[PDB]
DNA sequence: CTCCCGGCAAATTGT
DNA sequence: TATAATCGAGCCGGGA
RNA sequence: AAUU
């Protein structure tokens, strides 16, 4: 909304949209850099104001939240590589 | 015997005691071992046939039962009853669910398999289903019980101030704090030896707190704040529908650098 | 707070790893709050709703239990035997996985007895510690209904 | 189908107690503590362990568990050890057992047969925070206090006394578990009485009273500005789901920003600036660098007086306010000369 | 059959 | 801490 | 409740 400065809302259709003209860096732009990814979206900013083009995005922040949510269910969600071996995400902020 | 030394009956000379018009009959399904001298089972004890009551091993039990010391009539009674495992709740479900040799199981459901009837073989194969679906994962049936519940981390239920000092906060914190109130109440319940009906109230109290944790409404009337009739967002809420987890911030986002206006 | 334990001892990254001996707080970056989880340690287990209520029910499908049958026993409606230790109920013996009734269950396991009320003034028939038939006749009104040793509560005149 | 329902129906299934028999299980509790004090006694055993041991026979083996209190695990082992060393003592000695054992017994029937008094206590106290089933658990464990306590000579009927401490466990739970912010039961005592006044005060007054009036009837110690901050503190939070008007269809905690994590715009700012500070103080010799991180915090967070960082160059209180002054001169040398700095103070 | 649970367009604004 | 108080108050499709 |  605009009383709080929002951006738009770039929902389910909008993404549709976005896959039907096979733009997947557009896309994956909307899903990370332009959005919840925090880590991508503060590099993105610092490399336009330095003049070096956008890097390429990390983890979005509500897949993070997503995960966690399904722990709080007592469900293990795991991401793992071609290997089978578990990847992790939150970058050991998360195992003791 | 009496509240005060007046009103006692004490024996004036020798005699012997009959009592009458007593307040109500007992009629108890038991049997009574009368005993001479020391018993060595405690009242409240179980017992089988043969068992060792009183008197150094003279006097032994005839029936299945639970111990009643009596020191006035001077006679061990025995109640009829077992000491049969019956359990309720999510203890029971947690040990019958331990107690499977899913192995053993398959090789049942599969000779299953071969019964004529159609029904027979379909419900065989549901079954089998479930009973695959954990044999080839991995997952242990008595994990569909907790014992353990987990946290979700608190920036996720946040406490935070709004703009003019109030506080705003996550409907999860409230549905934790019901949990943990409860929870502790039965260890303390159970460390002062409360009965079973109140303990089996608390236990069944607790149940009903983690449903409505995970996913409240699902099961019986929804938990609400108090003075409102909003059913509290639990976390199967949060996941799904049009304004879940996954159609709302995963599916589509608000984005960065876009603008509006007419055209 | 980034790197800020919550009394304050150590406040900045040359600490990163520590644990304030005083508050306890570990000094990393405050995001943590986001992705470390907590638990909880129930007295008793319960039941995961989703694997009891989802049709057909998980559980229920494993261990060969209806809807209703799981129903009564996590909500504690009913019990059901893990070990009958010889029962019998009924004449018939008690079964493993049977679901029994609060009356079933007590008759089981503390046994089965009435306490049969005196008219006032009313004095007994039969004599305390007297073993005793069903149909027997107590009191002038009062009848006992199961075979078992009568036992006196509270005599009124000795 | 019912949690309430189905509890009622269980109490119904304990039949209430005559007054003799009231009397006959208040004394045999009474006897069986004082069997359980002999036993202590006899043994040297703590009296606690002692009614642990028998209260765990006397519920059976269902009932096994580790007691807080206790500086031994309770555990089948223990408590055959215990109970078997209690079944060795002399005939005379071992009749407290049996007193003990039947005192158990009849607590838990004392119990089970007043706990229809607590239902009907509990549901006056609905509406106040805590759910009718929340209110009769709290109410039950008073009346478990009740029977502990309870003093069967004073010829009182058990209802009398039990009430008083149903009644008191009830109102310590709500005090202690209706609030989001949990708040100390006696501050809880005095918003409620702030409550009363003003309603008090409306009602003669026919308006809302201010915060004036109320601090006047509150009598003394009580200005309007105490009356305010206490009625600030009794603020409840709101929940972050709460729906906004129209379609349900938006959220509350939707219209909150978070004022904690850096905006990309303030860690681009916050990160060129760490780098310029440090450019510039390279340029410092490293004993008048070092001084000047101490003194503003840049090194463990905190501003170290001069007599500290005096200790750590092992100088002198005035030679480490020198150095600072000459470090920040030719820091603002540097600084006057490269315009580097500047544009970070906004 | 009956019942019980899951679905039921998008973006935007406004008090 | 003691008079006595004892059981609440929308339509639709699909799958067991 | 509006706008398309
Ligand atoms: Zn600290």
């Amino acid at each position: 909304g605009k009383a709080q400065f929002g951006g738009q809302r770039f929902g389910e259709m909008e993404v549709w949209a976005l896959e039907a003209y096979g733009a997947a860096h557009t896309l994956q732009e909307m899903l990370t850099l332009k959005s919840d990814d925090i880590e991508g979206r503060n590099a993105a900013y610092e490399a336009i104001i330095k003049g070096e083009d956008v890097p390429e995005p990390s983890v979005p922040e509500s897949f993070r939240v997503l995960v966690k949510e399904l722990q709080a269910l007592a469900l293990d969600v795991q991401t793992l590589d071609e290997k089978d071996n578990p990847v992790d995400i939150f970058e050991g902020l998360a195992s003791k | 015997a009496a509240i005060d030394p007046e009103e006692e009956v004490i024996a004036e000379a020798e005699g012997v005691v009959h009592l009458h018009e007593p307040a109500s009959i007992l009629v108890v399904k038991a049997r009574v071992y009368p005993f001479e001298d020391d018993v060595e089972v405690s009242t409240g004890d179980r017992v089988a046939p043969g068992d060792v009551l009183a008197d150094g091993g003279k006097v032994k039990s005839d029936v299945y039962g639970r111990v009643e010391v009596d020191l006035v009539r001077n006679v061990v009674r025995v109640v009829e009853s077992y000491d049969i495992d019956a359990r309720m709740g999510a203890e029971a479900i947690q040990q019958l669910l331990k107690e499977l040799d899913l192995e053993a199981l398959e090789k049942e459901l599969l000779e299953e398999m071969k019964h004529p009837s159609r029904a027979r073989r379909a419900k065989a194969r549901k079954r089998l289903e479930v009973v695959r679906a954990f044999l080839d994962s991995g997952n242990r049936p008595e994990w569909m019980i907790l014992e353990a519940v987990p946290v979700l981390p608190p920036d996720l239920r946040p406490m935070v101030q709004v703009d003019g000092g109030r506080f705003a906060t996550s409907d999860l914190n409230d549905l934790y704090r019901r949990l943990i109130n409860r929870n502790n109440r039965l260890k303390k319940l159970l460390a002062q030896g409360a009965p079973e009906i109140i303990i089996r109230n608390e236990k069944r109290m607790l149940q009903e707190a983690v449903d409505a944790l995970l996913d409240n409404g699902r099961r019986g009337a929804p938990v609400t704040n108090p003075g409102s009739d909003r059913p509290l967002r639990s976390l199967t809420d949060i996941l799904s529908g049009k304004q879940g987890r996954f159609r709302q911030n995963l599916l589509g986002k608000r984005v960065d650098y876009s603008g509006r206006s007419v055209i | 707070k980034d790197y800020e334990c919550a009394c304050g001892k150590y406040k900045r990254q040359r600490f990163e790893g520590k644990v304030c001996e005083r508050c306890g707080v570990e000094v990393t970056k405050s995001i943590v709050r986001r992705y470390r989880m907590g638990h909880i340690e129930l007295a008793t287990p319960a039941a995961h709703i989703w694997f009891v209520k989802d049709v057909p029910s998980k559980i229920g499908t494993l261990l060969d239990l209806s809807a209703t049958e799981l129903e009564q026993v996590l909500y504690f409606s009913k019990y059901i035997v893990l070990d009958p230790k010889g029962a019998i109920l009924n004449g018939v013996p008690v079964e493993k996985r049977q679901l029994l009734t609060d009356e079933e269950y007590r008759e089981l396991r503390y046994g089965k007895q009435e306490t049969y009320p005196l008219p006032p003034g009313v004095d007994a028939l039969v004599k305390d510690g007297e073993e005793v038939v069903k149909g027997q006749e107590l009191a002038p009104g009062v009848v006992s209904r199961l075979d078992g040793v009568a036992l006196y509560r509270f005599p009124r005149r000795v | 189908s019912d949690p309430v329902r189905q509890y009622l129906h269980e109490i119904g299934q304990v039949p209430l107690l005559t007054l003799e028999e009231e009397v006959e299980l208040a004394r045999k509790v009474e006897e069986g503590m004082e069997a359980i004090k002999k036993l202590s006694e006899i043994t040297g055993l703590d009296p606690d362990l002692i009614r642990e041991v028998v209260r765990a026979k006397i519920l059976g083996s269902a009932r096994v568990r580790h007691i807080p209190g206790l500086k031994e695990t309770l555990d089948p082992k223990t408590v055959e050890e215990i109970d078997q060393k209690l079944k060795s003592l002399p005939k005379e000695h071992k009749r407290y057992l049996h007193i003990a054992r039947e005192g158990e017994a009849a607590r838990q029937h004392l119990i089970e047969a007043n706990l229809r008094l607590v239902v009907s206590i509990a549901k006056k106290y609905t509406g106040r925070g805590l759910s009718f089933l929340d209110l009769i658990q709290e109410g039950n464990q008073g009346l478990i206090r009740a029977v502990e306590k309870f003093e069967y000579k004073r010829r009182f009927k058990f209802s009398t006394y039990a009430t008083w401490w149903i009644r008191q466990a009830i109102n310590r739970a709500i005090a202690d578990q209706a609030r989001t912010i949990r708040i100390p039961v006696h501050m809880v005592e005095t918003i409620n009485k702030l409550s009363r006044t003003a309603r008090q005060l409306q009602q003669e007054l026919g308006r809302e009273p201010t915060y004036e009036e109320i601090a006047e009837a509150m009598g003394p110690g009580w200005d309007a500005k105490r009356v305010e901050e206490t009625l600030k503190i009794a603020q409840e939070p709101v929940s972050l789901e709460t729906p906004i008007g129209d379609e349900k269809d938006s959220f509350y905690g939707d219209f909150i920003p978070d004022e904690h994590l850096p905006s990309p715009v303030d860690a681009a700012t916050q990160s060129l600036l760490s780098e310029e500070l440090e450019k510039a103080l390279s340029k410092l010799s490293e004993r008048e660098a070092m001084v000047l991180k101490l003194r503003k915090g840049l090194i463990d967070g905190r501003e170290h007086t001069l007599e500290e960082v005096g200790a750590f160059f092992g100088v002198t209180r005035e030679r480490i306010r020198q150095i600072e002054n000459k470090a920040l001169r030719k820091l603002k040398y540097h600084e006057s000369r490269t315009r580097k700095l500047r544009d970070f103070l906004d």
